[PDB]
């Protein structure tokens, strides 16, 4: 993601006299020179928003240099990349007989180590760009590097899902916290809305779990996308307005919640039931509404960002048709 | 030399702080250095 | 990128297997020293642990000889080895816990009122032989120390004798809970499991430049003999060759650490030891020594200093806009006249330039550092050993003696009272401060007035 | 994928210990030592691997404090899993307490709070809940939430200590006139008047000025005049010293240019006459050089050329060319891969490829750009060059040779002859690789070499022990490069190949001791010696050869040939040490 | 008589000058002279002599765990092999004899963790 | 039961501190520089002048030491003396900020 | 004063006169040691008068 | 200074190793330097001793300098004075 963070550090001032003339300007300039664009303290710093607190410019005591130092506590906008995250712009750099290295072209500088032992990623072309699914491993943030080290693989849509048994609901504060998530949803959704629908529906249909031959323009007056399969007589529930009404406290969120493969993932809708009619091969996960809401909203964020990045990178037909062997492998694995 | 080194290693931690006390990093050894707070080099012999 | 910092506190702990595995940068696997002109990788001389030559750099920090402090390695022992420094501690832990279930034998609550340093000592001091354990129904044997070496332990169960190998000691200590350790006074970081090592730490190359290397090589070679999959259980008979090999390994490690305390710990104690010769004392540059002499024409705060020594010791003057004109005559003299200069530091190249190989510059660049000769009027620290009073080191104004035949440090006879000196053959040190910070403090604080 | 291994990796954390009973059906072993409970409630432990039966499990709900979470956020470099673990522990979040609470009933009781499960399938439910709990703690969710709340709480704390938190009038007439005196003296002495209530800095200023008599005696005017006078002589002496030193500087410049133009002999002679005149460092050396040893014009050109060099130096000071800043980024170290391209961007400004003996010049401006040894030093630094491999390569740039025997100052460092920069330093040779790479194989090579002496003919007396020691030092490192019978056969092959190298070396260099075989002529073909040595080796070591069922006469002859090549390649032609 | 230089032969282990005139090394500022300089308050003189002129160097210590770290401005290395992801390296003015002294104690299975002085901030 | 070590304990990094400046009217330390403090001020200023050289001294001197001494004597030195009084367990660092431009200089010249 | 190189091309293990006062080479000889080998023996003489500090 | 140091704990301590261990039990580095570093180092490790850095020997053994004399009071840069008076 892209989020705010607070760091503490110590800066060495070679010439205290010149430095103290414009302390704030010099401090911001030096912090931007040192920390912007590097990995530090399990994060990758993008921007230095400001300095909250700082120390007086002390004079170093243990040597005869007359040089100075200052303790700086500064707030910076950084990026933390999680597991199972979608990156829709990963250009392959190294494809040798041992390992595959690709580089991302997004706001999260990350090198992707793709194991060359799976039929999806075994055959590719150097210079081709491809969306990448991150494995269930922590992203390495080696200090001082210009990039984040993380393993990944070409994103094949999966056939499984999970069911959450929620027995405890939200409070007012626990919903005001998720207000930020729904704000992120609506921002990404406006970003989707400000762009033409042809490639939107193309990518959404191509990354649908099943084969979508029929064309539909399903509308919710807030989210637009192609309609797919249903599940008998079950009708989805929009999690966005669901959480809004739960904050308004005119609805109960208890029960079974699910995000099946046939469901429109990037849409804010999901399944809720009073008893599991889902033919899931995994046991239901007993939990509260905090974990299920945060996971579902994070998944919606991830898929919306994935579609937005796909449409941002691939602008014309040449880009989409240059990599059509990846897309062919994509159709080859859908039901 | 045997007595000088042992005396210093026991006494060297005593440092005059900002209250003119003599302490060991937190712990008072003297409430006031020499009980008068003066320097040995700045003393005059005067009759009463 | 690395900020300025100071050490506020130091914590002392026992280094276990995990500490050695984390802090180590490489694993020693071979007994070979050098593959030609470079150290063999995987050996005890491997460059990943540091460098001491100009022929190669440290693989870890990518520094030269001067800037590399060394990094530690790991040697995975085929059999567990006891820690030489804490053998006595091990004995204590062998006299308080049961050897079959690990539960404490003495009542912990009987030592609650004691201070935690002495709980274990005064709990193991009392006899514990023959006491019956409350949870496994086992009789505690007596832990007798082998009189022929500093590490071997025997267990005596009413005449039944057994040898407690380090693997057995580890299996006994690992069964002890942290509750027992805490209620016995010792901290969680002082768990007895750390007293038995299977991955010893190879000290960095900066510690053993160039006998200690011979001991380490012997230890590695004899460790390679022990089978890697050797298993020891209590009551098992052991072939004599393996027993003597384990004896040799443990003795080699003990002599590597506590040889008759060449060993690591022998470097510490005495006057010529690490602490009193390298830390509390110091060998320094830019210092002079000569026999002192009487001179009644010098002031009490002045010292007569030979011109030959004045041209050897230097004073570091930083070039600025105010002293460009004063320092310039020093620059033009060089090493061919007095007063002159011998060496110039440039900010432009961030390096050091000679004065004889550099004669194409009309003047100096602002920011340069000029190392000029010592002149009359400079301050110098003037010392006589032993330094009993704090007037034994004083700052005098230098009077340079232009006579080339004078080799003594001349001073007024009335100045001898500061140093308890006389002219029967005494010698006194003299070093001229060159740093601006040290030169300021010599004039203001350390002046003999 | 049986339940046992799942319960096994459940054991890893300090949480979820084991209650063990001798009469049950579950059986798992730990990966490390584990502190466990039992029925009858005894707290014991188990070693790394030991068969332990599982009566049930208990996850402890460890209660931390918010101060610990604040301290970690102050550190601000922890993984989200640990932060969430502590936040759930410190009642700051409600995740672990929710994923748990699968209790069958309160069937067991001890000190700490926790979830207890002692059944056959509810233990499976406990395992599933635990795995999904850490899956949530590791996933994309719970990472935005915990990091955001930690940042918010740190910011709120900074607000708590930031936003929620944070006289003299007139002196006396005596001190009024004293401060008037100090005000008038400020423009005259290093004194600045302050207005402290305690009058104390004023007292120190008066004491330092050496005149404390203002306080009682109204005689301040004489000290004012004294200060004016003293400042006057100070200024006079300062100006006199400045004039003297500028005269000295100009005279030294004149004499330096004289030295560089007319030579050391004439310049030092003129120094001699000036030295026995008391007028050195005074520009009357101009008059001396006018009427002595040359004409007035040859000194006029010296004066004009001095002024020309002064103008050139002033122009160089006026330089603001781009190249200058580039040189700075070349002299900061800073990531070799970047200084390499800095050197690339600088080398485009060279003029005539300036290999040696003079500076590189900047085509853009005209002044000096970069000495060649700096270019070579940068190339070596970016080219993983060791100090010794860097000190020796920068030896063609070595400074002034034995031309100067010494300048009375002992130096341990080389300097560049082009500019004077320090190339490197040399004090002593390291000599630690002298020890390169078991008394048994050494003793074997030594003993087999001593046995070989029985068929070797030396043309003079030879120390047979010294011969055997040299043979060990040659053969042993080579045998290690290749106590089983095959290692012995290799050692023998190398000893005989070393003997063949000595015979060959004595045939090639007549200064070497003549070495042959008993009954063979010194001029015998090398093939005759090879044939004899192979036959001798096969006869003498037939017992070792017969233990090695895979070794053929062809294999021995090939390894003997390769051993002989390796010895010649590593050691060259070797002789053994008139009358 | 003796007077040597600003630099010269150096001890391999401690990084200090050699002993006496015979080895062309420096002269000793022993234990009793640091007592006098401390008594006089001459602390910048001790830095000049015992650090700048004898063996003074730069030691890098990680804040998060107190173990020695690895820093290199050129060929960027910023790492710590005890925490490895959360390293906060700060430089401390030390001398080579002390680093050798600390390594020898670690060679004796004694863990040496240095607690760096905490950051101090204004309340504004 | 005192159990296995956790992550709450075992921290090596000391917590950060808040600089508590004693108000001017509530100060206890002397209004006179000690010889140690004056010497440190002069040395620091001289070294910084050797680095930068930018000064507002009206007179001219050819040495950083002399310029620093005259700056201290003329009360034009851009430095402050912070006298650390106490480090409180809760985190505060109570100090005293003194201005050498309004204290008595113990030196002589 | 004494030239000495070890054949590896060559490394210089020379012996240098490290004394401030100049000497005069008084006697040079090449005797044979107990091991029947050449070693270099040089005698340096100093003209010493009585000077200040004796 | 002798009497006040030797009698600050309520008992007459000595100027030897035993006396230093009573007045200053936690100053291991100073205690190591005095008499026997090996014995003190072994006891410090088992006791998990924490050694604050103060005095002379503790900063000296760690390569730093004591906070004494000129180093006792640290110097901070006058931010307010420079901005109005100096220029960049
Ligand atoms: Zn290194
Ligand atoms: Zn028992
Ligand atoms: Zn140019
Ligand atoms: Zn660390």
């Amino acid at each position: 993601m892209i989020d705010q963070k607070i760091f503490e550090t110590t800066l060495n001032i070679d010439d205290p006299t010149n430095f103290c003339t414009n302390v704030e300007a010099h401090l911001l300039k030096e912090l931007e020179n040192i920390y912007v664009g590097k990995c530090f303290k399990n994060s990758f710093i993008l921007n230095i928003t400001g300095v909250i607190q700082r120390s007086p410019c002390f004079i170093m005591r243990t040597n005869n240099s007359g040089r100075g130092y200052m303790h700086v506590r500064f707030s910076a906008v950084v990026s933390y990349l999680n597991a199972f995250d979608l990156i829709a712009a990963v250009k392959i750099i190294k494809n040798d007989s041992n390992i595959i290295l690709g580089e991302s072209l997004l706001t999260e500088p990350v090198t992707i180590v793709i194991p060359s032992s799976e039929s999806q990623n075994n055959v590719a072309e150097v210079g081709q760009i491809v969306p990448v699914q991150l494995a269930n491993s922590s992203v390495y943030y080696i200090p001082g590097r210009q990039q984040a080290s993380a393993t990944g693989s070409i994103f094949i849509p999966k056939h499984t899902f999970s069911v959450y048994h929620v027995q405890e609901e939200l409070t007012q504060e626990q919903a005001l916290n998720l207000t930020k998530l729904v704000n992120i949803i609506e921002m990404l959704l406006e970003s989707r809305s400000k762009k033409d629908f042809k490639q939107i529906c193309f990518f959404e249909k191509l990354y649908y779990t099943y084969s979508i031959s029929s064309d539909e323009i399903l509308d919710l007056k807030i989210w637009k996308g192609p309609k797919g399969k249903e599940m008998s007589r079950l009708k989805p529930c929009n999690v966005l307005s669901f959480l809004y009404d739960a904050l308004k406290n005119k609805n109960s969120s208890l029960g079974f919640w699910a995000r099946p493969p046939n469901l429109l993932k990037s849409s804010p809708l999901a399944y809720q039931q009073d008893q599991n009619s889902f033919n899931a091969t995994e046991l239901p996960i007993i939990c509260s509404a905090e974990v299920m809401f945060v996971t579902l909203l994070k998944e919606i964020i991830n898929y919306l960002q994935f579609i937005n990045d796909l449409c941002d990178t691939f602008n014309n037909e040449q880009l989409i048709k240059r990599h059509e062997n990846i897309w062919m492998l994509i159709e080859q694995r859908k039901i | 030399g045997y007595a000088n080194r042992k005396a210093i290693f026991g006494l060297q931690s005593c440092i005059v702080d900002y209250y003119r006390r003599v302490s060991i990093d937190t712990r008072l050894v003297q409430q006031l250095y020499g009980e008068d707070g003066l320097d040995a080099r700045q003393l005059e012999t005067v009759r009463f | 990128e690395a900020g300025y910092a100071e050490i506020a506190a130091v914590q002392f702990n026992i280094a276990g297997d995990n500490d050695h595995k984390r802090q180590g940068v490489m694993e020693v696997t071979i007994s070979n020293l050098f593959e030609g002109t470079l150290p063999a990788e995987g050996g005890i001389y491997d460059a990943r642990m540091g460098t001491t030559d100009h022929h190669y750099k440290c693989i870890t920090c990518s520094h030269q000889r001067k800037q590399c402090m060394g990094h530690p390695g790991i040697l995975q022992m085929h059999a567990p080895v006891l820690q030489p420094l804490f053998i006595a501690e091990i004995r204590r832990w062998l006299r308080v816990i049961c050897l079959n279930c690990g539960a404490p034998i003495v009542d912990l609550k009987r030592y609650e009122h004691l201070i935690r340093p002495k709980r274990l000592i005064e709990a193991a001091s009392s006899q514990t032989e023959g006491k019956q354990c409350y949870v496994c129904k086992a009789v505690h044997p007596k832990i007798v120390k082998d009189s022929e070496d500093y590490f071997t332990f025997w267990a005596d169960q009413q005449g039944k004798i057994d040898k407690l190998y380090p693997q057995i000691i580890r299996e006994i200590f690992s069964r002890v809970t942290y509750d027992t350790v805490v209620k016995l006074g010792r901290s969680k970081n002082s768990h007895p499991e750390k007293l038995v090592l299977k991955a010893i730490q190879i000290p960095p190359i900066s510690i053993r430049p160039g006998d200690i290397n011979n001991v380490i090589q012997y230890l590695v070679r004899k460790n390679l003999l022990i089978p890697k999959d050797l298993q020891i259980v209590r009551g098992q008979k052991i072939p004599l060759n393996i027993d003597r090999n384990l004896q040799t390994i443990q003795q080699l490690y003990y002599n590597f650490l506590l040889d008759s305390v060449p060993s690591i710990m022998r470097r510490l104690p005495r006057k010529e030891g690490r602490i009193r010769k390298s830390l509390l004392g110091s060998q320094v540059w830019s210092i002079s020594r000569s026999t002192i002499c009487g001179n009644s024409d010098l002031h009490l705060d002045e010292v007569g200093y030979p011109i030959s020594f004045a041209r050897t010791l230097q004073v570091a003057e930083t070039v600025q806009h105010y002293n460009i004109n004063r320092l310039m005559p020093y620059f033009l003299n060089g090493k061919r006249q007095y007063p002159g200069c011998s060496r110039v530091y440039k900010q432009i190249t961030q390096s050091v330039h000679d004065i004889e190989g550099l004669k194409q510059d009309f003047r100096l660049e602002v920011g340069d550092i000029l190392y000029r000769d010592v002149v009359t009027g400079d301050v110098a620290f003037f010392n006589r050993q032993p330094s009993l009073e704090r007037s034994s080191i004083g700052v005098h104004r230098i009077v340079v003696l232009e006579n080339p035949k004078i080799s003594t440090f001349q001073m007024n006879v009335s100045a001898c009272a500061w140093y308890n000196a006389d002219f029967d053959g005494d010698q006194m040190n003299l070093w001229v401060p060159w740093s601006v910070m040290s030169r300021v403090e010599a004039e203001l604080l350390c002046s003999v007035r | 994928p049986i339940e046992a291994y799942i319960r096994q990796l459940l054991v890893d954390p300090d949480v979820v210990p084991i209650v063990s009973e001798k009469k049950k059906e579950l059986r798992v072993r730990p990966s490390t030592r584990k502190e466990i409970f039992l029925i009858n409630g005894t707290h014991l432990a188990v070693p790394a691997e030991a068969p332990i039966e599982i009566y049930g499990l208990k996850l402890r709900l460890k209660t931390f404090s918010p101060q610990c979470f604040m301290r970690m956020a102050e550190i601000g470099s922890f993984s989200p899993e640990t932060l969430g673990y502590v936040a759930s522990g410190a009642n700051l979040t409600n995740f672990i307490r929710v994923f748990m609470k699968c209790v069958d009933q309160e069937t067991w009781k001890k000190n700490g709070e926790g979830v207890v499960v002692t059944t056959k399938e509810n233990i499976i439910q406990f395992t599933h809940q635990y795995i999904e709990l850490y899956k949530f703690l590791r996933s994309g969710g719970h990472s935005w939430l915990i990091n955001r709340l930690a940042e918010e709480m740190v910011h709120r704390k900074l607000d708590r200590e930031d936003q929620g938190s944070h006289e003299e009038i007139e002196p006396e007439e005596n001190i009024k006139r004293v401060i008037f005196f100090l005000k008038e003296l400020s423009t005259m002495y290093s004194v600045s008047p302050v207005f402290t209530s305690g009058y104390m800095p004023l007292l120190y200023d008066l004491y330092r000025a050496g005149y404390l008599e203002v306080l009682w005696n109204p005689v301040e005017q004489k000290f004012l005049q004294h200060a004016e006078q003293r400042e006057k002589e100070q200024m006079i002496l300062q100006q006199v010293d400045m004039k003297l030193t500028e005269v000295i500087t100009q005279a030294r410049q004149y004499f330096k240019i004289m030295e560089e133009k007319i030579g050391r002999v004439q310049s030092d002679a003129i120094r001699e006459i000036l030295t026995m005149e008391g007028k050195v460092d005074d520009p009357n050396s101009i008059l001396q050089e006018v009427i002595k040893a040359c004409g007035k014009q040859e000194a006029e050109l010296i004066t004009t050329e001095y002024l020309n060099i002064k103008k050139q130096w002033e122009l160089q000071e006026k330089n603001a060319c781009a190249h200058l800043k580039l040189v700075k980024q070349l002299r900061s170290g800073l990531q070799y891969a970047e200084l390499l391209k800095v050197l690339e961007s600088i080398r485009v400004l060279y003029k005539e490829k300036n290999n040696t003996t003079n500076w590189n010049l900047c085509k853009a401006c005209g002044f000096k750009l970069l000495c060649p040894h700096v270019d070579m030093l940068i190339q070596l630094q970016a080219a993983e060059a060791s100090y010794d491999t860097m000190r020796t390569k920068l030896m063609k740039f070595s400074g002034i040779n034995k031309e100067k025997e010494n300048n009375q100052g002992l130096i341990y460092s080389y300097f560049c002859k082009i500019c004077g920069e320090e190339l490197a330093h040399f004090i002593q040779e390291d000599r630690t690789a002298d020890v390169g790479i078991n008394s048994k194989l050494r003793v074997f090579i030594w003993q087999e070499t001593m046995k070989a002496c029985t068929f070797i003919h030396f043309g003079k007396l030879v120390d047979v022990k010294q011969f055997a020691n040299i043979a060990v030092n040659v053969c042993l490192p080579l045998v290690y490069s290749i106590y089983d019978p095959l290692t012995q056969l290799y050692a023998v092959i190398y000893i005989y190949a070393y003997i063949l190298n000595l015979i060959y070396s004595s045939q090639k260099n007549k200064e070497f001791l003549t070495i042959t075989i008993h009954g063979m002529k010194a001029d015998s073909s090398l093939n005759a010696y090879v044939t004899f040595l192979l036959e001798k080796m096969m006869q003498q070591y037939s017992g070792i050869i017969n233990q090695l069922s895979e070794i053929t006469d062809q294999w021995i002859a090939n390894n003997f040939r390769e051993a002989f090549k390796k010895i010649i390649h590593q050691n060259g032609l070797q002789g053994l040490s008139d009358d | 008589r003796y007077a040597v230089a600003s630099y010269g032969p150096t001890d391999a282990l401690t990084g200090q000058p050699l002993d006496g005139k015979r080895s062309h090394g420096g002269l000793r500022l022993g234990e009793m002279e640091h007592w006098v300089l401390t008594a006089q308050g001459a602390m910048q003189t001790i830095i000049e002599k015992s650090h700048d002129d004898s063996d003074g160097c730069i030691s890098y210590i990680c804040r998060n765990c107190g173990e020695p770290a690895i820093y290199n401005a050129s060929h960027p290395i910023y790492k710590c092999m005890n925490c490895d992801v959360q390293a906060d390296i700060g430089m401390v003015d030390s001398r080579r004899s002390s680093i050798v002294f600390q390594h020898e104690m670690r060679a004796a299975n004694v863990n040496i963790t240095s607690v760096l002085s905490p950051r101090v901030f204004q309340p504004a | 039961i005192v159990e296995s070590p956790s992550i709450c304990e075992g921290f090596v990094q000391a917590s950060s501190q808040t600089l508590v400046i004693i108000p001017d009217n509530e100060r206890i330390t002397s209004n006179v520089l000690t010889t140690f403090e004056a010497t440190r001020l002069v040395a620091v200023r001289a070294q910084q002048l050797a680095i930068n050289g930018s000064t507002m001294l009206k007179k001219k001197y050819s040495s950083p030491i002399d310029i620093a001494k005259q700056e201290l004597f003329n009360r034009k030195i851009p430095l402050l003396v912070m006298r650390c009084i106490k480090v409180t367990p809760e985190g505060q660092k109570i100090v005293e900020i003194w201005n050498p431009r309004e204290m008595g200089i113990p030196l002589l010249d | 004063i004494i030239g000495k190189v070890a054949k590896i091309k060559y490394i210089d293990r020379s012996v240098m006169y490290g004394f401030d006062e100049p000497a005069v080479v008084d006697a040079v000889m090449r005797p044979h040691g107990p091991n029947d080998e050449i070693f270099g023996l040089m005698r340096l003489r100093y003209e010493r008068n009585l000077n200040i500090g004796d | 200074m002798y009497a006040d140091l030797m009698t600050r704990t309520g008992q007459v301590t000595s100027l030897e190793k035993a006396g230093l261990n009573a007045r200053e039990p936690s100053n291991v580095l100073l205690r190591m330097a005095l008499s026997s570093p090996v014995q003190v180092l072994t006891d410090a490790a088992v006791d998990s001793a924490v050694n604050p850095i103060y005095g002379i020997a503790a900063p000296t053994l760690m390569g730093s300098v004591p906070r004494i004399g000129t180093m006792y009071s640290d110097i901070i840069m006058d931010e307010k004075y420079i901005t109005e008076n100096y220029k960049s």
